[PDB]
């Protein structure tokens, strides 16, 4: 039952802002920290994504779905794959400026061996 | 054409370094000696300016010892700073430590400046350093002597000045074969890019270019007598077609 | 046209030369046939844009860098025309940039409520609306300490005449109110400047180009107030400009417009704006009417309204090139011919 | 003066070394000077001395100063918000809360009996937990005032809405003040009631036309159930099928239908809504005044403690010795603030050091410039001896 | 579904990006701070499929926010508004599809 209500994001600027207009993530008022992480490609470090991921999965116990741009999941690949829980669900979506590759998607990788 | 844009940029870099101190095979082997010399000139210039900066980082450290042993001979922090940030560092440290400081400055003779702080107390000593290191001030802590570090630092100033005198001699040796050769390497590219820019203006229809363009009527027979003699004198039996 | 070319002889003939670089319909069809952003760069290189993306070289070329550099050369051409201006012309050029200064003020004081960094909320600012104390709007939160510290020495200072600061500092709801009210007072002042000192052929065709800005801003304020605003009409009527074709009878009905039909029945009584709210993209209707009003401002010769009619047409050209380069980079071509070309 | 109005007692807090001497009057003690010399002898000087607490270290001394500056602001923000509210309502003087009695003792006298007051605060607690403790109490008291004031505005909104239904104007007015069974039908299989809001001119036109306007309308159903001042309200009885046809035909005539239909539970629930709104606002208002005075006296005591602590702590940091520092708080008469600030600056400033000494004397209260206003925080200028100017 | 979500999300992405550039300044930083509540949340329910208990998500759309103070600016504001509407419609579908993922 209910224990998770937010949908969070790790995505590039135009992708993140748009998700917010649609009305899915928010910033907590008590901690002063976002439940989205903005990213810009080549410009913002691989390390910061890795922390923010930990903030969202393990320190937030209220994130229901963690959405993540495929290009971005590919930078911190170990971190996305190694988390096998559905709590949060990890949903890799094709990153802006890139098509759908079925093997930049962590759940599908796992699916292939043993049906 | 992007090739002879890149090679034009490389000839421009060779023209900046000196100011700072044909068949297809005959172009293809001279672009090789443009690139093979641009590579060594760029790496030797980048191993020279980044070494001049390391030289000035020691000549600024000698002076902040010479101008702060003199201040003692006439909880303190000694370092270098750019001269345009001395007043703002004075104001930020005066607003951080409410009073509680004796701030001097002595000009090192980009222009720079020295500073002495005398942080009278504790618990802000790692916070003054977050003011100094934020606006690019290089503190020089000595803690041993003002006469033992000067010897170990003058044993590096001259040891690195000799590396300057080696690499800059190699630079001026390399520029002798280039300064008398740049009017050939430049004038090759200025007309080769001009050839390919004009060859972009042609048709490329059926494995043969179609050149449509204007010529005065006096020079029609000159084209029909110079193009006809030239395609026959070199062999290559595939004649051109000149229509009006 | 007898005293125009004393101070404005060289200024017009270069702007008239800048007009000839406006892309025609065939030069837009030749851009819609491109397959790559590199092919679109090489197609623009044969126009009067030639080699403006030369320092990019096919790797870092995105559809936003084209919109950056194509508008940057617009801004440098505007600065070249403004540097040769003197007297009433230079003041007319300053009054154009005041409306971009207002947008940069309203974009700079929203980047401090959200605590976004000051170095990245200024690269999104407009280069023509630059005043020397524009980065120093990141010093306070409330309106009074941003006026009385920064915005007194700016030329936007007479425009803070109705912005009532009730000591509530700033949310995102009242910065839009301050923006609309500054633009309202600015449209009033620049209409009175055009009516006062600008000569007669460049007066009647500039009052229409400026009353259109007022009418478009009135319709956008009265239509964006449905979704993200719950305000009284007596406080809404301080946001609508009173210079336009739409003021004395229709902005009253746009002030008490509580529904979409309160806007639509108000704009059905005005003759040239009826049918905009029925079918099609409304923003395309306003941009099309803007270009049809800027086209017949080049047809009057000895007029300083040709500068306004040039820079708005060149901004629409940069918007059309940006829309095409957005279509040919994201591989969507269902609405590539949605550009606007009257030239 | 005339660049600022004062009409209530103003305070400057000074702390000085107990070995000090004024150079504006050499041959005087600091204590003797305050009473006799300072602003024409009309200065009232009050005791404000507090003793030693427990200091962590020298190291700790630094951390404490920083916090003290911050908590002092924050409490200052809170006390200003409480006063602004009490003033705003005008159910308590607007002309006090600058020299309004704390613990029912005049404010310069309150400071005179202020020697480090005890409410929950003792001299045998550590200084770090007194800085923390105090701030937590101040923030709780203010957050309470903010919530009750928040509630009082939501209550005002509800009372206006409910009132409008009870008699306003017909564009949201819902009826429950008329409850007659002769003006409405209920327990009915074929009939319903539609209320029509009609302009006063048009009343005659409505009376003629209604029966024939829709088909199947109860005749002699026109009664004026209610009237405002712009509109007239009628009840019409008609067929459920035919209600659609009446609303539509009526609009063409320039009548405005008000969709209401008689049910007992709606009528009762409209009267209750109005009743609960009134009761909620009235309870909230009394609670709001009582709470704000009680919270105000506690925050006043809290704030002055941070000012006392702070001035002592800052003295200890800048001067070191003597271990006990001579703190006095001087209550200045209105309009003699400018003269006070200058005489102390001249006299004591020399002790802080010549580097420390800047001239930017004067005061601008208008927003024309931001120079001429002392505070150690800014790099623009600095106080030249431990001096805080307190303006209630 | 992954292809579906990516294409629809990106179309709306491109529309917002053009809008940002035309309006002047990087609007998106401003919007992120200002937003501090969410419309689309989920309430989780257990569904027994194939003798195992799974977690499922059911979306509820809260009307806390529907317009901000950045979707109104005047003329520039009308553009953000047209963008916002494509993004809300596109995203809501994406949330429902995301439910199968968990």
């Amino acid at each position: 039952a209910e224990k998770r209500t937010l949908i969070a994001v790790i995505a590039d600027e135009d992708t993140t802002t748009g998700l917010l207009l649609a009305g899915i993530g928010q910033i907590t008022p008590e901690t002063q920290e976002k439940n989205f992480f903005v990213y810009q490609e080549g410009k913002t470090t691989k390390e910061e994504i890795t922390d923010k991921f930990n903030h969202f999965t393990e320190e937030r116990d209220d994130i229901a779905i963690l959405l993540i741009n495929q290009h971005i999941a590919e930078n911190i690949r170990a971190r996305v794959d190694s988390f096998t829980n559905a709590f949060p669900a990890i949903l890799e979506i094709p990153s802006k400026d890139h098509p759908y590759d079925p093997e930049k998607d962590s759940v599908l990788k796992r699916v292939r061996k043993l049906f | 054409l992007r090739r002879f844009d890149e090679v034009e940029r490389m000839v421009g870099f060779l023209n900046e370094v000196v100011e700072k101190h044909l068949s297809l095979e005959n172009v293809n082997d001279m672009v090789k000696e443009i690139t093979d010399c641009e590579s060594r000139a760029r790496q030797l210039d980048e191993s020279l300016d980044s070494l001049r900066s390391k030289l000035n980082d020691l000549l600024e450290q000698r002076q902040v010892i010479f101008e702060c042993s003199k201040f003692i001979e006439v909880y303190m922090i000694t370092g270098s700073i750019r001269r345009t940030k001395v007043d703002i560092l004075n104001r930020i440290l005066w607003r951080l430590l409410r009073g509680n400081l004796i701030f001097q400055n002595f000009p090192i003779e980009v222009e720079k400046d020295c500073f002495i702080i005398f942080t009278h107390g504790e618990t802000l000593l790692k916070k003054v350093k977050r003011v100094i290191d934020s606006l690019n001030g290089k503190i020089v802590s000595l803690n041993t002597r003002s006469s033992e570090l000067v010897d170990t630092l003058n044993r590096q100033i001259d040891d690195l000045q000799r590396i300057l005198d080696t690499t800059e001699q190699t630079l001026h040796t390399e520029l002798l074969v280039i300064h008398d050769q740049l009017p050939v390497w430049s004038a090759m590219t200025k007309r080769e890019k001009y050839v390919y820019t004009t060859l972009n203006k042609f048709q490329q229809e059926s494995q043969g270019l179609i050149a449509e363009g204007w010529v005065p009527s006096t020079e029609l027979i000159h084209l029909q007598d110079s193009l006809k003699d030239y395609i026959e004198t070199l062999g290559s039996e595939y004649s051109t077609v000149f229509n009006v | 046209g007898v005293y125009f070319n004393i101070d404005n002889g060289f200024i017009e003939g270069v702007v008239r030369g800048y007009r000839n670089g406006l892309l025609s319909n065939n030069q837009y069809i030749n851009l819609t046939q491109c397959d790559t952003l590199e092919d679109l760069k090489l197609q623009l290189s044969s126009t009067d844009y030639g080699n403006f993306l030369s320092s990019v070289s096919s790797e870092s070329l995105t559809t936003s860098l084209i919109q950056e550099y194509a508008s940057s050369k617009l801004y440098h051409e505007f600065n070249y025309i403004r540097d040769q201006s003197s007297g009433s012309t230079r003041k007319f050029m300053d009054y154009i940039t005041y409306g971009y200064m207002i947008d940069n003020v309203a974009l700079m004081i929203t980047g401090t409520i959200h605590d976004r960094d000051k170095g990245e909320i200024l690269q999104r600012c407009h280069p023509l609306g630059w005043f020397d104390t524009l980065p120093t709007l990141s010093v306070a939160t409330d309106l009074e300490s941003l006026y009385e510290t920064v915005l007194v020495d700016t030329p936007l200072a007479p425009y803070f005449k109705n912005c009532f600061d009730t000591a509530e500092e700033l949310d995102d709801m009242n910065i839009e109110i301050i923006r609309n009210k500054l633009y309202k007072a600015y449209l009033e002042d620049f209409y009175n400047f055009v009516t006062e000192e600008i000569p007669e052929p460049a007066k009647e065709c500039m009052q229409t180009l400026l009353g259109f800005e007022a009418d478009r801003r009135s319709i956008n304020i009265a239509l964006n107030s449905l979704q993200s605003s719950d305000i009284d009409p007596d406080l809404k009527s301080d946001l609508l400009p009173n210079i336009g074709k739409l003021y004395p009878l229709a902005t009253f009905h746009l002030a008490q417009a509580q529904d979409f039909e309160g806007v639509r029945a108000a704009l059905a009584n005005v003759y040239e704006y009826r049918g905009f709210l029925e079918t099609g993209n409304l923003e395309d209707h306003f941009y099309q009417l803007e270009m049809e009003l800027c086209r017949d401002a080049f047809t009057q010769q000895f007029a300083i309204s040709t500068v306004w009619a040039w820079m708005k047409s060149k901004e629409q050209e940069v918007r059309n090139i940006t829309w095409i380069a957005e279509c040919i980079a994201q591989n969507q071509r269902e609405r590539i011919n949605n550009y606007i070309s009257v030239y | 003066m005339a660049t600022a109005l004062y009409t209530a007692n103003d305070f400057i807090l000074i702390s000085l070394p107990q070995n000090a001497q004024p150079v504006t009057a050499p041959g005087s003690k600091t204590d003797s000077w305050f009473n006799e010399t300072l602003i024409g002898g009309r200065a009232f000087v009050s005791d404000f001395k507090i003793p030693e607490f427990k200091i962590g270290s020298l190291d700790t001394l630094i951390v404490e100063s920083e916090e003290l500056s911050k908590v002092d602001n924050q409490i200052g923000a809170s006390i200003g918000k409480i006063i602004e509210i009490l003033q705003g309502l005008n159910e308590t003087s607007t002309n006090a809360y600058r020299t309004l009695p704390i613990n029912n003792m005049p404010v310069p006298e309150y400071l005179e009996n202020f020697q480090w007051q005890t409410r929950k605060f003792k001299l045998d607690k550590s200084i770090k937990d007194l800085i923390t403790l105090i701030s937590n109490e101040s923030s709780q008291l203010d957050a309470d005032v903010r919530a009750t004031y928040a509630n009082y505005n939501s209550a005002k909104t509800n009372l206006a809405a409910a009132e409008r239904k009870k008699t306003g104007d017909l564009s949201v007015r819902s009826l429950h003040d008329i409850v007659k069974p002769e003006d409405f039908v209920l327990n009915s299989e074929h009939l319903t009631t539609v209320l029509v809001a009609v302009p006063k001119s048009l009343k005659s036109d409505f009376e003629k036309s209604y029966e024939t306007l829709s088909k199947n309308v109860v005749p002699a159903s026109a009664s004026v159930i209610a009237e405002d001042a712009e509109y007239v309200l009628f009840n019409v009885h008609l067929f459920k099928k035919n209600v659609q046809e009446f609303t539509t035909a009526a609009r063409e005539k320039k009548f405005i239908p008000r969709e209401f239909n008689y049910s007992e539970e709606l009528i009762d629930q409209l009267k209750k809504e109005h009743d609960s709104a009134a009761s909620l606002e009235q309870s909230l208002r009394v609670q709001l005044v009582r709470l704000a005075k009680t919270a105000y006296v506690d925050v006043f005591i809290n704030w002055f403690h941070i000012k006392a602590l702070r001035v002592y702590v800052e003295s200890v940091l800048r001067y070191g010795l003597p271990p006990h520092f001579n703190i006095k708080i001087i209550a200045v008469p209105p309009k003699n603030l400018s003269k006070c600030k200058s005489e102390l600056i001249d006299a004591f400033g020399f002790l802080g050091g010549n580097a420390f000494m800047k001239d930017k004397k004067g005061k601008i209260n208008k927003q024309d410039t931001s120079l001429h206003q002392y505070a150690s925080l800014v790099d623009t200028e600095y106080e030249p001896f431990v001096m805080y100017i307190i303006n209630l | 579904a992954k292809q579906k979500m990516g294409r629809v999300m990106q179309t709306a992405a491109f529309s917002l990006a053009e809008v940002s550039y035309a309006t002047g300044e990087n609007i998106g930083y401003q919007v992120q701070e200002s937003v501090s509540t969410a419309r689309f949340k989920v309430r989780a329910r257990q569904e027994n499929v194939s003798g195992v208990y799974l977690s499922q998500f059911e979306s509820y759309i809260d009307p806390e926010i529907n317009d901000f103070r950045l979707t109104g600016l005047g003329r520039g504001g009308q553009q953000v508004q047209r963008a916002k509407e494509i993004y809300s419609r596109a995203v809501e579908t994406l949330v429902e599809l995301a439910s199968l993922q968990t």
